[PDB]
């Protein structure tokens, strides 16, 4: 069944980005790789701290 | 008995200050906004509630604005919030933070007070009455309608205590302190002097009541560097920008300026005119009385073995400064902890005298 | 106490009373309008190269992407889509919608004054002829184009100012900038010195762009020695970028379609290292100068700095003016303020004559070793 979970690789990708500093209202500021900056959201699992 | 009613009503006003549907309106503002809030750059503003921005690659868009935040917090050269899907102006972003500020602004209580200065008593009241008494006590000047003295030049031979005087003013203060050594106005790129000057005084005029202390500014003329463009015909333009920034246009404001030199005769006198700088203060090698205070205070916190006389050290050099006194009072301690001791004998001072002076 | 407790009770009574409306009424100040701005458009801006014949058939370089041949939408005018014109273009179908003002190089936007510093004509008394001539040039055509037309002349479109430092040049400029009524534009002379070659030229270009767009404006130049004074030529190639900046300042000022409704004021401290192309009239016409206030000027400047300060009016001022033979208004100001500071040594509310004598021998005779004008009166 783990080998039959191959429809997971076929979906999409994900970015690596650099954090400058966070701010209020559960958000951060990320300067991804070549581009500018983006105020984005956190997931449920990570700590803002 | 006004404490009870005053406290009750003031706490009611403070809780009504926190008492300022509504959650539905917050959710609607969050619906208008995108979650990946992208950052842009203004170039111009068009008055019809949509303006031009500039993305990080260079693409530029006529986009409207989600007008609840104050758009008039924004100027050319500002940072905004934009969308991915419509690129519209989500709103204002608070300002980026702050390498020039964090470098050039002394944040901390920065050393000892007027209990450490060695017997000046007349220069001190001048810098007192030029900075401290104006700023901390702005009540006398209203009575006479006389503007405070603007600039103060400290000068004199090296070792007399310009740096101490600046640190002591920076101790007892209520204003933001800004320190730039004057030798940092010589850059290896062309046209970098006026940028530093305009950023420095932009920081000063935007932040607070302030004290901009610019130290050893006389080395900007008498020190040519190989790590430079065309030297004197850029240095002169830098001095001219400093001049115009110091006493130019548009209601100068609450900015105090104190400068300190070794030599004064190599200065362009256009800085040294009044209107810019009103007080010029000499720092001479003092006497043979306040030296006793200097040796006393620089030996006030040590286990001094009482078999020494400070008058043996006063007579020693005819033109010693407080630099020499600090040097001997520390080198004797370095000789003391070389041999695991606490108290300091006479030959320690003899070796320290023969180490500091004649080498 | 009673005012404090009763004001606390009244203001917090209004606050906690409107708290009923705060907790009872359940941003939206624009929300429906902003969602009606959702059928609006992203409108990317561009730059036009040229047009074509018999048809619109417009050609556009966007900024970085590519160059496209486009057509205009239906809500445009087929006329004002001329060449070199920043227009907003549709992202999907690539069609032109609105022409706009051009690029202004936003580091040049921040030298329009946008305010009015409060400096009145009363602060430069004792310079009556200079005020008269500079009034005649700057103020009169913008407020009265009557004598200048009905007699058929042209007013001098440029005026330079000079003198020793601290003589009132900056102060006269600000006095004009109070009662200017025009788009007064400040220019520090060091603003035209950038890292890259020929960049200050583009700054001058954008200055005269702003000048030609807005009719009947003022441009103030300030310390033009940094902008460029001499063309010393050697086998070194030294001060040259400054020289090209100065030449571009020359040509777009005056020559081959002159300037329009713009007046330039320059102000230097050393008007001696100047290339005589600037000294040619038609560019810099009236040489208004500020000498030192001779005798009655300093009496009047004592009246200026003394009219709003706590003094003993039983004293004179002429004896004070007689001890200041070569002195500027700045030194006068230092005398007045320092006499006040000697009054702060004691605890008084009125000056004495002796306070002013202390001030004179404190400023002039003591700091006359520096004094700023034994080597600028010769205009070195
Ligand atoms: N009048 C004084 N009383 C006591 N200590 C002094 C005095 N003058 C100088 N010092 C000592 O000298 C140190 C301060 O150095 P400064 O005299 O201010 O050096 P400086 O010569 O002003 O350096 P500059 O400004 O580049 S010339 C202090 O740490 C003191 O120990
Ligand atoms: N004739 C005057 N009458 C009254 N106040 C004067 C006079 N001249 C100078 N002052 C005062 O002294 C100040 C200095 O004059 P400024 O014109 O600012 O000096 P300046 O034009 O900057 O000279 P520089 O250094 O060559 S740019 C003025 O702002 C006035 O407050």
């Amino acid at each position: 069944l783990l080998r039959e979970e191959l429809q997971l690789l076929q979906e999409q990708g994900s970015y690596v980005g650099e954090v400058v500093r966070a701010m209020d209202k559960k958000k951060v500021l990320v300067k991804v790789h070549p581009e500018g900056k983006f105020v984005v959201d956190v997931d449920k699992n990570i700590d803002i701290n | 008995l006004e404490r009870i009613k005053d406290y009750l009503l003031m706490e009611e006003e403070f809780i009504r200050n926190q008492e300022q549907k509504q959650e539905e309106e917050r959710s609607k503002v969050d619906d208008l906004r995108g979650t990946p809030m992208s950052v842009g750059t203004l170039e111009e503003i068009i008055d019809d509630n949509h303006a031009i921005v500039s993305t990080s690659v260079g693409s530029e868009h006529y986009v409207s604005i989600l007008s609840f935040v104050d758009k008039d917090l924004l100027e050319p050269g500002c940072s905004v919030l934009l969308n991915h899907k419509v690129h519209a102006v989500i709103g204002v972003l608070m300002d980026d933070t702050d390498p020039l500020v964090t470098v050039m602004k002394v944040e901390k209580a920065p050393q000892e007070t007027y209990a450490d200065i060695g017997g000046l008593d007349n220069q001190i009241q001048e810098i007192k009455e030029s900075v401290e008494l104006p700023l901390t006590h702005p009540e006398y000047y209203e009575e006479m309608g006389i503007k405070p003295p603007k600039g103060v030049i400290l000068y004199g031979p090296p070792g007399t205590g310009k740096t101490l005087l600046a640190k002591a003013v920076a101790n007892q203060t209520s204003a933001t302190f800004l320190r730039v050594v004057g030798s940092e106005l010589i850059q290896k790129y062309l046209g970098d002097g006026p940028k530093l000057v305009r950023e420095l005084f932009r920081v000063a005029e935007e932040h607070a009541p302030s004290i901009v202390f610019i130290d050893e500014i006389d080395a900007i003329g008498t020190k040519r560097y190989d790590s430079n463009s065309g030297g004197e015909r850029e240095i002169q333009r830098t001095m001219l920008e400093l001049l115009n920034q110091l006493d130019g246009f548009d209601s100068r404001g609450d900015v105090k300026v104190i400068m300190a030199t070794n030599r004064i005769e190599t200065l362009d006198p256009a800085l040294i005119r009044p209107g810019r700088i009103d007080r010029k203060i000499e720092f001479p090698l003092p006497d043979e009385k306040t030296k006793k205070r200097i040796f006393q205070i620089h030996t006030s916190r040590m286990t001094l073995a009482d078999d020494v006389t400070l008058d043996d050290l006063i007579m020693a050099k005819d033109d010693l400064s407080g630099a020499d006194i600090k040097a001997i009072c520390t080198e004797a301690g370095l000789m003391a902890l070389r041999e695991r001791r606490m108290k300091v004998t006479n030959e320690d001072f003899k070796k320290s005298k023969e180490n500091v002076l004649y080498k | 106490q009673v005012e404090d407790d009763i004001q606390q009770l009244l203001k917090k009574i209004n606050e906690l009373t409107g708290i009923k409306e705060s907790d009872t009424g359940l941003l939206a100040a624009d929300k429906q309008t902003l969602q009606s701005e959702q059928p609006l458009q992203v409108a990317r801006c561009t730059k036009i190269i040229n047009a074509d014949s018999e048809d619109p058939k417009y050609i556009i370089n966007v900024k970085q992407f590519a160059k496209f041949v486009v057509d205009l939408s239906d809500q445009v005018a087929p006329t004002d889509i001329e060449e070199g014109m920043r227009v907003g273009v549709d992202r999907n179908k690539y069609q032109i919608h609105i022409p706009l003002p051009p690029k202004i190089d936003p580091t040049v936007t921040m030298m329009q004054v946008e305010e009015k510093p409060d400096v009145t004509y009363s602060d430069v008394g004792g310079c009556k002829e200079q005020i008269e001539k500079l009034r005649e040039v700057v103020e009169t055509p913008l407020l009265h184009p009557e004598r200048f037309v009905n007699l058929g002349i042209e007013p001098p479109k440029g005026v330079l100012l000079f003198g020793p430092p601290g003589t009132g040049k900056t102060l006269c400029a600000r006095a004009v900038a109070n009662r200017t009524d025009a788009c007064f534009i400040r220019v520090i002379g060091s603003e035209l010195v950038q890292k890259y070659v020929g960049e200050g030229a583009r700054m001058v270009r954008e200055l005269f762009e702003m000048a030609r767009t807005k009719k009947a404006c003022l441009i103030f130049f300030d310390e033009i020695d940094a902008i460029g004074g001499a063309r010393f030529d050697d086998g070194a190639g030294g001060d040259n970028e400054v020289q090209r900046t100065m030449l571009e300042l020359i040509n777009q000022l005056d020559g081959f379609d002159p300037r329009g409704n713009i007046k330039v004021l320059m102000a230097t401290n050393r008007p001696d290292t100047l290339d005589p192309a600037l000294m040619r009239p038609g560019r810099l016409d009236r040489k208004i100068e500020f000498s030192l206030p001779d005798l009655e000027g300093r009496t009047h400047i004592f009246k200026i700095h003394a009219r709003s300060m706590s003094v003993e009016r039983d004293i004179r001022f002429e004896l004070l003016a007689r001890l200041c033979p070569n002195s500027t208004g700045a030194e006068i100001r230092s005398v007045c303020t320092e006499a006040g500071m000697f009054a702060i040594r004691a605890r008084r509310k009125i000056a004495t004559e002796k306070d002013f004598l202390e001030a004179v021998n404190k400023v002039i005779k003591s700091y006359a070793k520096f004094s700023a004008t034994p080597r600028y009166m010769t205009y070195n």
